[PDB]
RNA sequence: UUUUGUAUAAUGGGUCAGCGACUUAUAUUCUGUAGCAAGGUUAACCGAAUAGGGGAGCCGAAGGGAAACCGAGUCUUAACUGGGCGUUAAGUUGCAGGGUAUAGACCCGAAACCCGGUGAUCUAGCAGGUUGAAGGUUGGGUAACACUAACUGGAGGACCGGGGGUAGGCCAAUCAAACCGGGAGAUAGCUGGUUCUCCCCGAAAGCUAUUUAGGUAGCGCCUCGUGAAUUCAUCUCCGGGGGUAGAGCACUGUUUCGGCAAGGGUACCAACCCGAUGCAAACUGCGAAUACCGGAGAAUGUUAUCACGGGAGACACACGGCGGGUGCUAACGUCCGUCGUGAAGAGGGAAACAACCCAGACCGCCAGCUAAGGUCCCAAAGUCAUGGUUAAGUGGGAAACGAUGUGGGAAGGCCCAGACAGCCAGGAUGUUGGCUUAGAAGCAGCCAUCAUUUAAAGAAAGCGUAAUAGCUCACUGGUCGAGUCGGCCUGCGCGGAAGAUGUAACGGGGCUAAACCAUGCACCGAAGCUGCGGCAGCGACGCUUAUGCGUUGUUGGGUAGGGGAGCGUUCUGUAAGCCUG
RNA sequence: GUCUCCACCCGAGACUCAGUGAAAUUGAACUCGCUGUGAAGAUGCAGUGUACCCGCGGCAAGACGGAAAGACCCCGUGAACCUUUACUAUAGCUUGACACUGAACA
RNA sequence: CUUUAAUGUUUGAUGUUCUAACGUUGACCCGUAAUCCGGGUUGCGGACAGUGUCUGGUGGGUAGUUUGACUGGGGCGGUCUCCUCCUAAAGAGUAACGGAGGAGCACGAAGGUUGGCUAAUCCUGGUCGGACAUCAGGAGGUUAGUGCAAUGGCAUAAGCCAGCUUGACUGCGAGCGUGACGGCGCGAGCAGGUGCGAAAGCAGGUCAUAGUGAUCCGGUGGUUCUGAAUGGAAGGGCCAUCGCUCAACGGAUAAAAGGUACUCCGGGGAUAACAGGCUGAUACCGCCCAAGAGUUCAUAUCGACGGCGGUGUUUGGCACCUCGAUGUCGGCUCAUCACAUCCUGGGGCUGAAGUAGGUCCCAAGGGUAUGGCUGUUCGCCAUUUAAAGUGGUACGCGAGCUG
RNA sequence: UGCCUGGCGGCCGUAGCGCGGUGGUCCCACCUGACCCCAUGCCGAACUCAGAAGUGAAACGCCGUAGCGCCGAUGGUAGUGUGGGGUCUCCCCAUGCGAGAGUAGGGAACUGCCAGGCAA
């Protein structure tokens, strides 16, 4: 006995994977081990639009029903992991910059702890300049400089 | 769990005896072969009985197993 | 008004006078009517102009195919005996009307969205503390700075108990967002209303689908118009086929009896099976009654039948009966196939009660007949008759049970060789028993359940004694004696049948027959029928041929809905006419 | 009854918008009590009983009393609210290229 | 031209210096007794920062939306397409959150023709082998098998064996059944050419009934069909095929998750939180059977197992009127009424020598407390008396009062 | 015209099965060989090729056997359409139809055409 609800959920997952691989770019498709027929179908789906695109995606899912998906899932998982790592690094940099702009010495302490080589005097000067810019509605030049400095520190650490 | 009912296949006798029918008409719609074909009567792939000529329908018992056969008389 | 179903204690309205609810524009489809007629027709514009000019333009007279292309024929095919679509009917302009789509679109009743402002003299806001960098101060440092250890001011906008600014909190004391002018009279599968009259016809709450269940499109059904055949319906005859009731186990299952009894662990469980027993909506070697349609037939039914076009409504049905699914064979629970009722019909009777019984209203008459139901009165008729039943208010509630309440049916035994019961008498003695000896001796029990006198007495049935004892009864003599006992069918009754606003489970009076069983006579008893008169739709025959009918028969309950026919008022020409101080 | 341990009165704080000569209310009333039924609990239905007509002061068994198109609950391919790793997009963010943006040099 | 390079040209990148653009909320002077702004000089960085377009994700901080339908209150559970049997009441068809189930395959053969053949249910004999492996005979005649789960029928076998083949072909197809329709199924026969067969004949798929997805749109091949001045090309149309768990399967978007008891609007007794009546599985009271207990003895008292009367006081079903409103459970006063009587009076029975009593009939005229425990209806404990009885009346009365 | 035989049809269990008798005169079978036509998932087992030596074992045709299966009345009964009634989850009344099984009875099939031996 196989539950039709489980079958429908599996079909939805397969269609989601098909849509994700279709959205993936040329480099991602090349990296992912896709057979010739599946690759041609994906390219045709990308070329077409409207309800035709969704029905081609449904065809892709139907093919995936029989074709193995574990290598495709692994490739998608690793690509998404890399992308999420990059996005998390960017979010951490933005949050650190925001904390530096808001609090001050409290965020400077965390910056120094994360990167001992960071210059306390330079960070304090940049934070003061950012506060002055906020007060005088000046462009966030200090904020951009702080972001660049944090990016350089992260690159040096890595 | 139960309750799934299929729509009826419209089974039964469509043309009865003593009535004039045209060629190609369907006499009986049956799954099996309750009634067999006789003179001027044909049986399709799906056990569909049809008349090969215009006439009146008739029923007759024949065969070692006493099976009912349908025939057409040119009346 | 919503609900199938309303005064119901489901909605609503105080009255009066006035105001008010499908109009109008743009295109399309159809009906009536007028001209022209293979033509009709104008628009803008000109126009001393509602005339005339203006044929620009629009529609059919020939279409097929997507098109090329072909043509009274064309389209897929090499093309069909082919099949799809054309000719053998004539289109147009106006008017009036029935619908469709867009504009407010029959009208009223929302929240809410966007645009520009009135915004703060009420209120939320400079209340207050805190988070808190900014300034200063003191303190280490430094020539002096930065930084840091503590104090102060408080940014910030907030944290805390008018599309914004600042506890449905506030910005007119119901503002996580008011009002004004506009989109916008926004939209609403929703509530409510939709105003004069007459006549004819007059259904449904059903099937298919729905991001779809109270709604909608098609079908089902209703109305109006056109055309068409014993067209259709009841019934008689003829042709069929079911697997339903019934019956049954040929086959598939199911419970048991006795077995053959594999297998299982031989006093013990048991498969495939045998004959019977019942049962099966998911079994039919058999198989109905009904019903289905097809061919013929006299009769009747205003063609009650079918196809097309315009217009609808409806698309929540409930009760009863019939055979059922589910619920506990319980419903006024729910779902199925069919008829009736109501929805769409009041009537008379059941006291009142939609679904219970009789019965389909054209109107009028101070006439009679009649259906169901009644005839003692309320309240109209029998205080009716014939042969019976009831002693209990049974009738006028209720069931298993028990029964000398009562009248019969089949009968059994005993019966003047005097039946049962009465009136006078016996029921003596071992049987103080071996047995549990405690005394049970028959009267609680293992126990024989015997044995002389016998018209007659048991080794024992009750009352009665610690057991004895004593009084009755099994049976027996004297007198009378004729009927006596138990069970069933039993119809009518008895207790089971006791509850709360005040009798109340016959309507009451009140009935011992004025209650029940079967029959008759007649009577009462409806808007049913007939007797007379009057109005209207309908097919015809005899005129009239547009309207009167000599007339015949027939119909006239009606929601929604459809069709037909009319009245009231304002204004315009009729109307510089008519009435009118 | 000093006071506790609080509770009750005689007079104030704390807070508390009846007022016109009105009011909710009205389909119309010659507006009785019980029994049975009734879209199910009867002033109005069938049966039965009571009661001279109308005022004045009290009681409150009823007229499903009035004050809120439920303050209970649900429905709406209705609205609004907020939440997001629900869909579609945006403010801001950062990557590099293109002109503002150069001149000498290795 | 791959592999080479002094020499003449081009920009790209790294690194150093300068500033002439740029920034200067750096200073000084002037309009200006002017903290704004503008005109000039200078220092500091300087082609950097930023500026406008594109390019990447982050993105509810922000804007527009969504989260289907059915259900014994609701939530929750479960279903959304096709087919077989009964429900489904003997034409046909027929629903329910009914009872049993299967399917979204597969076969180039398991299809066609032609020519032939026919199992079990059991016994008999035989090495493994015995109830059942295979062999020979016998009652046997489809109950075997008929690819699937099932229905029918299949002996003329539609079941099994064997030579050859792709008619599972091409354009149709009068007519018939079905459905509102789309559409689906059958279908004699016409034109071409094929497979089997000497032929009458069959082959337009599987012995039939489930194996399915219409429309719009995309790829593939053709079609000069058209091809917007000409000739082309491009683009559009026609045919055949490949494309959807579009499983919400007649298929509203290619694209959507929670609640708001902070809520508003319109509606709902189609539908609830409470109330009458219709209902009666269950529960309560009484009784028959009542084995037997009660020294013994069925009824002084119980009385196993079943059975029968009254109650609706809880669990059981419609809401038939109540969302244009029925404010629920406690308490205070008023309670009338039925006796199935707490005692109070008249009484019968015994295991009633008397108080005491246990049981049962009539009797409603009389009354039937106070404190701890809970807001509670209800329920337990203590002290007196004759007792501190039960019920319904909207689980009474907030139009009598108290939250 | 009859006893019979082979083939083709109707009815197709009253028609079919168990028992005894009868037949090789026509027709039917077994049988010799199959090396040659053909055939076995091995085999002349089956089919087939030239014969008929011999017989009727078995089959096949006819008669009797009612023994079985089967058909089959009449009546009754269950049931059922119509209207009504009752102590209405059931039954009865008037009416129309009407069962199944069993029962009387039947039953060893009958019938049309063509071709052949015998007697006519």
């Amino acid at each position: 006995w196989v539950s039709k609800s489980e079958i429908k959920r599996d079909a939805e997952e397969l269609k989601r994977l098909g849509a994700e691989i279709v959205d993936l770019g040329k480099n991602a498709l090349d990296k992912i081990p896709l057979d010739a027929d599946l690759r041609a179908a994906i390219e045709l789906a990308q070329r077409i639009k409207m309800e035709g695109r969704r029905r081609q995606l449904q065809l892709i899912g139907k093919m995936l029903r029989q074709r193995d998906v574990e290598p495709i899932r692994q490739a998608l998982d690793k690509l998404k992991n890399r992308h999420n790592q990059q996005v998390v690094l960017f979010h951490k940099l933005e949050n650190l910059r925001d904390r530096l702009i808001d609090q001050g010495d409290d965020a400077i302490a965390e910056v120094l702890n994360l990167w001992p080589d960071a210059d306390r005097q330079q960070l304090r000067t940049l934070i003061r300049n950012a506060k002055k810019e906020k007060e005088g509605n000046k462009p966030p030049k200090s904020a951009r400089q702080i972001f660049q400095y944090l990016r350089e520190l992260a690159e040096n650490e890595g | 769990r139960n309750g799934r009912d299929s729509e009826a296949k419209r089974l039964g006798v469509k043309r009865f005896g003593g009535e004039s029918v045209l060629a190609g008409s369907i006499i009986v719609r049956q799954r099996g072969t309750k009634f067999h074909a006789g003179a001027n009567v044909g049986c399709g792939r799906d056990h569909t009985l049809f008349a090969k000529a215009d006439g009146k329908v008739k029923f007759e018992v024949k065969g070692p197993k006493n099976r009912k056969f349908i025939s057409i008389e040119a009346e």
